[PDB]
RNA sequence: ACCUCGGAGCAGAACCCAACCUCCGAGCAGUACAUGCUAAGACUUCACCAGUCAAAGCGAACACUCAAUUGAUCCAAUAACUUGACCAACGGAACAAGUUACCCUAGGGAUAACAGCGCAAUCCUAUUCUAGAGUCCAUAUCAACAAUAGGGUUUACG
RNA sequence: CCGAGCCUGGUGAUAGCUGGUUGUCCAAGAUAGAAUCUUAGUUCAACUUUAAAUUUGCCCACAGAACCCUCUAAAUCCCCUUGUAAAUUUAACUGUUAGUCCAAAGAGGAACAGCUCUUUGGACACUAGGAAAAAACCUUGUAGAGAGAGUAAAAAAUUUAACA
């Protein structure tokens, strides 16, 4: 009994009649390169995908970000043709090509990353931590404005926050320095919050920093709604992830509901819900800038929930699901005698009525 | 090698010359089946055996009333040729608390909820 | 001669078994089938379970390795467009690697 | 032959009951009946068969 | 598995390789480059 | 068929789980049979008879 | 059915007593090997001092 | 004996008596063609 | 074996029996491996581990031991520095 | 001649599946010298005995190839580690061949010969075919390659 | 009754061999194999029995099980629903395994055998009716009484040559 196939056969377009007269791969990498683009493909039959791949919804994730700039691609691509012949036009650039003595400035290229494909590639990575998936339940936006943040450790030396990056709450103990480009007249929000540093409720999240209607750059003179408090990750919780978001502000937003007291050292008034806070204010607030950093534990986090919080610090421990042992049977034929330990709980002698 | 049977499935595809011979509805299908075992197990293999006595069709020419669904249809289908196959049909409808002490199923395939033992006055 | 008996060798956890670590998958004289995500293949071909979970074949693009030579020399006489395809099995995890308990409260 | 299968008056026939099952005749007849429809019997070949 | 709808996927040798003039090609051809100088006949 | 696969599904799962719970009740309620001391004392009967 | 290996014995050099069993081609000099002792949980040098058996 | 055998072998009761019912029924006219104009 | 002694009348025990096996008060038979001295070098690590492993004899096994030797051999003992003590009784049997 | 072990066909697709069967072999060699020590969970040649794979861990590096390539217990040797049988009748008795019609006992139609019976390769007979012999001429006779049936007298087979 | 006299004793020698194995009634109850100085036997497993414990067992929707190989086979294995009520484990042992024929696939013989050897299934060693009598074909099983009733399988066809 044979079954016809429900689709088209992997090599059915290959023509068998001339096969002496077809072009071979003739290497390894040629196959290789080939191989992986049809692994990407949809098939009809059951495929690793099916089985291990992130399931996606049909539905494409919805933008809630700034409108991409209007750039000239016939202007722009005419300037790096000539730069490019300028650049050959040297004959000692080319010697050290040659000569493989060349190389590229990191800061200058970054400053020019930053303001190009920046915001795309942070996308993805931000994608990769599912930040879009917890903070905005998969809704994505392109951080068009570059946030800059710091640490300041000691008074020379600074701790910047890109995107992931480790910090420990001793450096993240006091506020830090918010830098970012904007214009004169236009009013800005930031938020820091941590997406695991929840104790209680694993879905909301603790809410660490919030400044409300900042003036242009300067982030002082902004309402200070939340006061700062350091990331505070248990120990043996494993690593927390803090995202600082940025946002623009169309029209001044009063956040009467949203104002906390100062201090605030309550987690019950700590906890906070980016995607109803996000919910209620997406008519005249919109998301521009995007940083985020990796928080473990250290000694600076016994001294929050001592002399801050005012309560005992939970210690957590990765626990291990038990070992699987078959059902205990009476007569285990072919075993080795180690097979009642297996089965003993107590590991000290045990004499029973005696 | 005698081996069980898989039976194609347009066998199971009524045209429409047997709706009008049978009398039966295909937009209505009937909610119950009626299966009377006419033929001896034995003489027969081992698996329609087990089929009979998974449909409780153990005595002979006793009806016995089942669901008109693919899973008990897929075990009909095994031993359709030792079973009469007949849909239960309800002219007075299904027997309420009342009617459960005057049923009787008549060789027609319906069942009564009012047996009076009374010849028609008409 | 030739009176010896059939090794018994084949599938011993078909599609959607549940399995544990160590459970031998199946049993072959050559790769008829190919260990896959935490699959195992012992000396004799032998395909064991590496976590326990549910097990799965599926069909995937076979790319030999270029250290093994024979198997290297048989795609590099293709026609260019087609592709190798082999039947692997894999098993899906089914419990994590473990759970953040509470221990005390310092 | 063609035409004799057309207008054959019987209304069974060796393919519809064989394939089917009817009546558990498989239990005597042969894999190979399924394709021969019963117009082969051992190396003898029966034209008349419909 | 055989009775599938993906049965034969994974066949390859059909795939692969297991002389006569006609009137409207030449059959076999020796190119025969006779030179003094070693490099030339190796390099055309 | 009057209904199709995905709508017979799950619609005898209650009534087929009650139904093996009673198996397993009357297979775990084997027990020997009470004793009673009445009986016991009954056996004397035989030997009742007139004065 | 020619015996074209024997089977040797190898002693340790460590003094511990440790010994093993090793093949060896009959037409060759004596070994010295450098097989792991647990006794001293290291790997120390083997000298061939008495033939078993022929293989 | 063998399935297929040089003499003809015997059928099976149950299969001999599905071929004499499966026999080819050749139609009827219901008045001959001969006989009409 | 002997149901009945000449001498005694009582039901004797197979020597052969206590040599080779050693029974635990749970009613297991312990034995080891046939062949965990034979031919060595030609045997593979792995095949020599589990040749000098001690091993479970099944039902049918221990039940043929069980009558093969007399009450004797299935008393309870309390050696002081017994290695298999600890396996004279099972813990979390079910059924 | 054969007795153990392995592959292919029968055995077409999970496993298994027999001979007087249809074919080819195996009783090794080579590279290692952590071819070390331990330990979850499984396979298993339809029992058992044996056989096979193996995560993690310790210790080191930075489960060898091979379808088969094998022999149990006791015993002997050995300080010990280990080693010992074409025990090849290969699940192996520590060590024993012929002959009997001078034969004996217990049984066997599980089993031979004669017979009966089955079967018709062989045997036998008549038709079909018309090539060919018969001076000419298939059919007075005779007859090839074959075909179609019957017979149960031989030789065989069961 | 001399290829080794007779008698007594060991001796109730031993016999895997032959024969026999005593009252009533009811219930469950048949055909995978391996090893064997072994194929007239025995042991283990399979099967079968009783008791006990426990929870799944059987049927089976998709999905899934290889290439060198189109006899591109019939069909299995796995398998939720569903129909159903069994199954597994524990305890205690006995007994059966010198099988037949029919259908089907394929071997050996001769595209012979009531032939031999595997596989699937049925029947038989379990009753009754029908094929003439009838272990193996068909009908049909769970058990009594009746001088009631309805049915199942179930009775062979065929008579042939003129001719310009
Ligand atoms: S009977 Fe009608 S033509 Fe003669
Ligand atoms: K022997
Ligand atoms: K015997
Ligand atoms: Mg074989
Ligand atoms: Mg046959
Ligand atoms: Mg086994
Ligand atoms: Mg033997
Ligand atoms: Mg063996
Ligand atoms: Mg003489
Ligand atoms: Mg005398
Ligand atoms: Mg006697
Ligand atoms: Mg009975
Ligand atoms: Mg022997």
């Amino acid at each position: 009994r044979r079954t016809p196939p429900l689709g088209p056969m992997p090599n059915s377009d290959i023509d068998l009649s001339n096969l002496e007269r077809l072009e071979k791969y003739r290497s390894f990498d040629r196959y290789r390169r080939r191989a992986e683009q049809e692994a990407q493909a949809p098939h009809w039959w059951r495929t690793y995908r099916e089985y291990f791949g992130e399931k996606t919804d049909p539905k494409e994730k919805i933008d809630i970000g700034l409108p991409p700039p209007k750039v000239s691609r016939t202007q722009q691509l005419l300037e790096r043709k000539q730069a490019i012949q300028e650049l050959r036009a040297n004959v000692e650039e080319e010697r050290a090509a040659r000569l493989r003595t060349a190389s590229v400035p990191l800061d200058a290229v970054r400053a020019e990353w930053e303001r190009t494909c920046g915001p795309y590639h942070k996308q993805r990575l931000a994608e990769y931590y599912g930040l879009y998936r917890d903070l905005f339940h998969g809704a994505t936006f392109v951080p068009r404005v570059p946030l800059h943040v710091a640490y300041a450790v000691g008074e020379d030396d600074l701790m910047p926050v890109y995107c992931g990056n480790e910090v420990t709450p001793t450096e993240a103990a006091q506020a830090p320095e918010v830098t970012y480009e904007a214009e004169e007249g236009s009013l800005w929000t930031l938020l820091l919050t941590s997406l695991d540093g929840h104790l209680l409720e694993p879905d909301a999240e603790y809410l660490h920093w919030l400044l409300t209607n900042i003036p242009g750059n300067r982030v002082a003179e902004g309402q200070v709604t939340c006061p700062y408090l350091p990331p505070f990750p248990a120990r043996g919780s494993g690593i927390h992830r803090l995202a600082f978001l940025l946002f623009k502000q169309d029209q001044p937003i009063d956040f009467s509901e949203d104002a906390r007291p100062s201090p605030c050292y309550q987690l019950a008034q700590r906890t906070f819900r980016t995607f109803d806070f996000y919910k209620k204010h997406q008519e005249t607030m919109t998301p521009a800038g995007l940083s985020f950093f990796q928080c473990r534990w250290d000694d600076s986090v016994t001294y929050i929930f001592h002399q801050l919080l005012d309560m005992r610090e939970p210690v957590f421990e990765f626990v291990r699901p038990p070992p699987y042992h078959p059902k205990q049977k009476r007569f285990p034929h072919r075993q080795p005698l180690r097979y009642l330990d297996r089965y003993r709980d107590s590991h000290e002698p045990t004499y029973g009525i005696y | 090698k005698f081996t069980r049977s898989r039976i194609p499935e347009k066998v199971f595809q009524a045209s429409p010359e047997d709706h009008e011979k049978y009398g039966g509805d295909p937009q209505n299908p009937h909610k119950l089946h009626i299966v009377t075992r006419i033929k001896s197990t034995r003489r027969r293999p081992y698996w329609e055996k087990d089929i009979i006595k998974m449909l409780g069709l153990e005595k002979a020419h006793t009806p016995q009333v089942h669901k008109n669904i693919p899973s008990v249809n897929a075990k009909l289908k095994v031993v359709k040729h030792l079973i009469r196959i007949k849909p239960l049909k309800l002219p007075q409808g299904l027997p309420a608390e009342e009617n459960m002490s005057n049923t009787c199923l008549k060789s027609t395939g319906e069942l009564v909820v009012q047996w009076h033992l009374k010849p028609v006055e008409q | 001669g030739g009176k010896s008996s059939g090794r018994r060798q084949g599938i011993k956890k078909m599609e959607g078994h549940y399995v544990h670590a160590g459970n031998i998958i199946a049993t072959q004289r050559h790769f008829r089938w190919h260990p896959g995500a935490h699959v195992g293949v012992g000396k004799n071909k032998c395909l064991y379970a590496l976590e326990e979970g549910i097990v799965r074949y599926t069909k995937e693009v076979y790319v030999p390795h270029p250290r093994n030579t024979e198997a290297v020399d048989l795609i590099t006489r293709l026609p260019k467009g087609a592709v190798l395809y082999k039947t692997f099995v894999h098993v899906v995890p089914a419990k994590p690697e473990g759970t953040f308990k509470l221990v005390a409260m310092l | 032959q063609e035409e004799r299968e057309r207008n054959n008056q019987n209304p069974w026939t060796f393919e519809r009951i064989a394939t089917a099952n009817m009546l558990g005749i498989r239990k005597v007849l042969s894999p190979y009946d399924l394709t021969h429809k019963g117009k082969y019997w051992g190396k003898f070949y029966m034209p008349k068969r419909v | 598995y055989k009775t599938k709808p993906t049965h034969g996927i994974g066949k390859y040798k059909h795939l692969i390789k297991a002389n006569l003039g006609t009137d409207y090609e030449y059959g076999v051809l020796n190119i025969h480059l006779t030179a003094y100088d070693m490099t030339l006949a190796e390099s055309y | 068929p009057y209904m199709t696969r995905e709508q017979e599904r799950g619609h005898a799962a209650v009534r087929r789980r009650e139904a093996f719970e009673a198996i397993k009740a009357a297979a775990t309620s084997k027990f020997p049979p009470h004793r009673f001391i009445a009986d016991q004392l009954d056996h004397l009967n035989v030997t009742k008879k007139w004065s | 059915s020619k015996s074209k290996n024997i089977l040797v014995r190898m002693v340790s050099e460590a003094g511990t007593g440790f010994c093993f069993n090793t093949k060896r081609n009959r037409l060759r000099e004596k070994l010295t090997l450098l097989h792991y002792d647990p006794v001293v949980k290291q790997r120390v040098l083997f000298v061939e001092k008495k033939k078993i058996r022929s293989l | 004996s063998k399935a297929v055998t040089r003499h003809r072998r015997v059928m099976h009761f149950q299969r001999q008596k599905l071929m004499a019912v499966t026999e080819y029924i050749p139609p009827k006219p219901a008045i001959h063609p001969s006989c009409l104009p | 074996l002997t149901y009945f002694s000449a001498r005694k009348g009582k039901r004797k025990t197979v020597k052969a029996v206590i040599d080779r096996f050693l029974r635990l008060h749970c009613g297991l038979w312990v034995r080891r491996k046939a062949g965990y001295k034979k031919k060595l070098w030609k045997k593979t690590p792995a095949r020599k581990k589990r040749l000098r492993e001690f091993v479970f004899c099944n039902k049918t096994q221990s039940k043929l031991l069980d009558k093969m030797t007399t009450s004797f051999w299935k008393r309870r003992n309390w050696y002081v520095d017994d290695p298999y003590q600890k396996y004279h009784d099972r813990t979390n049997l079910k059924v």
